[PDB]
């Protein structure tokens, strides 16, 4: 063997664009 | 008897009713209806 993934996998959640903004 | 599912904004609407499309203009205030 195992290894750690420091921070992959973040992908984008739906097709509907966001822009400077944080969401949940 | 036949059943009918639909889905809604999962994906690019890909299955239309018919309803004959216009041209678009720019920097007025219109009624707008994109894909429904």
């Amino acid at each position: 063997a195992y290894t750690n993934s420091f921070t992959r996998g973040v992908y984008y959640p739906d097709k509907v664009f966001r822009s400077s903004v944080l969401h949940s | 008897v036949v059943v009918l599912s639909f889905e809604l904004l999962h994906a690019p609407a890909t299955v239309c009713g018919p309803k004959k499309s216009t041209n678009l203009v720019k920097n007025k205030c219109v009624n707008f209806n994109f894909n429904g």
